[PDB]
DNA sequence: ATCTCCAAATATCCCTTGCGGATCGTAGAAAAAGTGTGTCAAACTGCGCTATCAAAGGGAAACTTCAACTGAATTCAGTTGAAGTTTCCCTTTGATAGCGCAGTTTGACACACTTTTTCTACGATCCGCAAGGGATATTTGGAGAT
DNA sequence: ATCTCCAAATATCCCTTGCGGATCGTAGAAAAAGTGTGTCAAACTGCGCTATCAAAGGGAAACTTCAACTGAATTCAGTTGAAGTTTCCCTTTGATAGCGCAGTTTGACACACTTTTTCTACGATCCGCAAGGGATATTTGGAGAT
């Protein structure tokens, strides 16, 4: 397999075979699904690893929605990624204004 | 039917959204700018429904639907 | 004994905004999903998770609609949200004209 | 048999695997794989898009591994684009190495 | 080398809808970009629904409901029967 | 007939699209009727822009379309607002609009 | 000696800029600031005249459209001069970040 | 030669020619400052796209299309330059 | 009420240009024709999942009671931004010259695609059992009263 | 401050169910092989980009003055939220009816593709002339003064 030729868990055969597929160019390059997987693949590292810690903050052992929620609006860069994506189950971070508390 | 969208329910949706004290007007407001929102939404879907030649809304009608109004969600097919 | 008002609603803030669970009963938000189709195409049927797609577009969209709506109304000095403060918030989203 | 149903596709086991690299006492609930599969795709749809427009822009017919990481330079925000470019440029020349 | 535009194009046109009127050369690049802008979207999002069905092929349905979700009310009805129109009447020649 | 465009009853080109959408990477296939359909829209839109654009020329007392005039054009017809509702219009200035409150009195 | 009262002045100025589409930022002050930017970035490029110019239309815009924004959120708050609260406003719920 | 400071060159009267477009009537002295940096934010933001595609161009000339496509990227269409 | 006066509007003169309308000659692309081929329409079908039904209990929504605390109005004064004036910085304008580099071009080929055969990864399907659900009890964090 | 007193957080324990691993079976990925064209590297080149200077003068900066704006402070009517009672309808559970989605097969014909003919649309170029648009002077609408 190209995977454990480039050192991957994500399939470089199926991104290929989906950039073959969507219509992208004429023509894919060798290495256009080598660097995309490994994109692919660095972004779920990414946010499952911060996911991982907001269940482990919860007293949890699995993820759930809700914990990628957590992980993606504490992370300014997810946050950014995502600014237009909702996750389903996911709620919102606890915020409230100032102002709307007591003195 | 649109008054199936209750005050408490309105409330609990604008308490997550972290409101402490609302007007006696909103209730009304809130009803109709859903409407608008699932009016876009849904109307969208069912185009897409129909250009399927379809009878049934799929979620991956309404996941289409959503994404081009550029509110993208993760959770049905994506 | 009673708490004051605004203690009750500032509980409800931290219990709502710690859980996920959809806030709209789901009878009555099928319903209105099923006569907003009616309009635009009779004889339709929904997936299930269709309708629950579209809860939960609905829901997150009202709930960051009252973010707004808030910060609106404590930019106006007030504390209460009003019509006019959805109303400045989907004017500079660029939902309303 | 004869009658099957369409073998539905996922990126489930690789985030998975990947689950068990980053977090080996971690499990995932099935909504959450999902919002997991939704991501890898809309990701994907994002990079390939950009790297289409890209070739388009300057009159190629190939989508390489150059428009690849310029587009994730254009669709990932400062730290997380970095990272990404090392990455795809690792996995690149460590698969052209291995033949 | 050539520059191909829709400038012709938008010429006749406003000799059709306004026949005393002209265009600087600046309201010209804007309306190529328009042209072009509005072709992407179209061409774009009939892409996507032929994507989301499994067909090989951009047929006129496609650019049709493409029309109807990116267009608004009123515009959208007039370039359907416009569009319709054209078809029906280039099938009834060759 | 000779050109597809004078078929089809149009003054946008029917070949021109016909090849631009093959050569835009949208499909594997192009239908025939796609690039009639599109071309009748594309100019059918160009007809509606042109025609508020003149006037709004006619309006100001001109007798040239310029930027200024297609941005009057879009910004006071509530579908070409929309449309264009994340386009800017180089040179098109804003429409006049001063809010209530900051009249004298 | 002949004074405007205040706030004449600017109603006119409003009139006046409302009017016209020509660039309102001086044009070889806007075209260092482009040029610190992107060396910043990338050290000995050129620019195309027009590049910097549809950047200057594409910027003007911007901030003319910001400006109309900001003044709703300073209306809203009963007020008549706009103050950097107000464009934090405009921009928060634009979901404009950095 | 070195550039500093150039957020500078844009000045006061010019930010209040664009507010007056905007329609505003009456601007506090700290909007000047506030608009500068809200204007380099939005500059760098654009312009690193914009030299993206000149790099990936191979190009040292960054042109009108770079600057058209970048906007485009960031929701922000212009025309009037091409494309 | 009525006059004074400032700047935007209107009127006049010349004049640079950038438009629509030419004619040109010509590259490149569209149309025309001929043949190859794979997409998708239709028809028949099987069964997944959508709709529906009947009932019942329990909790949510609606309604009512009360008054706390909020939004809105009023007054007023220090703060501050606008208007106008004066000085002169540095932008604009125009024109020159040098060359950096964008864009065209042409041979060689490395790389991607297409085809066919073999191999094996990942799909569907299954279910023991551990994480989380749900119920009950106890502890802890505060809010409101005195 | 200190005591009362709610409600959430934590603890504890038994039940439920969906995680996650294991098993079988194939669609798709890889290997191998033969084919061509897009890409790349290298040669030459003239557009327009950088730069620079000069001359003039438009507009920025920095000042004074003070009008009127912001916002502080105060008041209170009433609209809210909290907690009571009453009324309604959502959800849950167990299927049964059957719509219409989606699986399978197929050959006609719509669309590809390649070659030759026809003609569109481009780039280069002069031309009449209203269309502005800049420089110079006069009248006008109304803001502010008397
Ligand atoms: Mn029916
Ligand atoms: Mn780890
Ligand atoms: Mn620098
Ligand atoms: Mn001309
Ligand atoms: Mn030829
Ligand atoms: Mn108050
Ligand atoms: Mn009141
Ligand atoms: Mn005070
Ligand atoms: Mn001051
Ligand atoms: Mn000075
Ligand atoms: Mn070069
Ligand atoms: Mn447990
Ligand atoms: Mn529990
Ligand atoms: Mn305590
Ligand atoms: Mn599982
Ligand atoms: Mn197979
Ligand atoms: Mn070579
Ligand atoms: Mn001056
Ligand atoms: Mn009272
Ligand atoms: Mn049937
Ligand atoms: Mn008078």
């Amino acid at each position: 397999t190209r995977s454990s030729r480039a050192g991957l868990q994500f399939p470089v055969g199926r991104v290929h075979r989906l950039l073959r597929k969507g219509n992208y160019a004429e023509r894919v390059g060798a290495g256009a699904p080598v660097y995309l997987a490994a994109v692919l693949e660095y972004l779920t590292a990414e946010i499952l690893e911060l996911a991982g810690n907001a269940a482990r903050d919860n007293k949890k052992t699995r993820i759930i929605p809700r914990h990628l929620q957590l992980a993606v609006r504490n992370d300014e860069e997810l946050n950014k990624l995502l600014g237009r994506v909702t996750i389903a189950q996911g709620g919102v971070l606890p915020n409230i204004q100032s102002v709307l508390l007591p003195k | 039917n649109i008054q199936g969208i209750t005050k408490p329910a309105i409330r609990r949706l604008a308490r997550r959204g972290g409101v402490k004290r609302i007007s006696g007007l909103i209730y009304e407001e809130t009803r109709g700018v859903l409407k608008v929102f699932l009016e876009n939404v849904i109307r969208d879907a069912v185009t897409y429904t129909e250009h399927a030649k379809r009878k049934t809304v799929t979620a991956m009608d309404v996941v289409y639907a959503l994404k081009r109004q550029g509110r993208t969600l993760y959770g049905f097919g994506g | 004994h009673r708490y004051r008002p605004g203690t009750v609603a500032l509980r409800e803030i931290r219990r709502y905004q710690k859980s996920t669970e959809l806030l709209i009963r789901k009878l009555p938000f099928q319903r209105l999903v099923r006569e907003i189709a009616q309009d635009f195409k009779t004889d339709l049927r929904f997936q299930s998770s269709a309708v629950m797609a579209l809860q939960e577009a609905s829901e997150a969209y009202l709930v960051a609609l009252f973010e707004d709506t808030n910060l609106c109304a404590i930019h106006a000095k007030r504390v209460t949200i009003m019509p006019k403060d959805i109303q400045l918030a989907r004017r500079i989203r660029g939902e309303r004209a | 048999k004869k009658r099957r149903k369409t073998r539905k596709e996922s990126y489930a086991i690789y985030v998975y695997k990947v689950l068990k690299q980053v977090h080996p006492d971690t499990g995932i609930s099935s909504k959450a794989m999902s919002i997991m599969n939704s991501f890898v795709n809309d990701v994907f749809e994002r990079i390939a898009g950009e790297a289409s427009r890209l070739a388009h822009y300057n009159k190629r017919s190939t989508i390489t591994s150059r428009e690849i990481q310029t587009a994730v330079r254009l669709l990932l925000p400062g730290e997380l684009a970095k990272h990404a470019v090392s990455e795809g440029t690792k996995a690149v020349t460590k698969y052209t190495s291995a033949k």
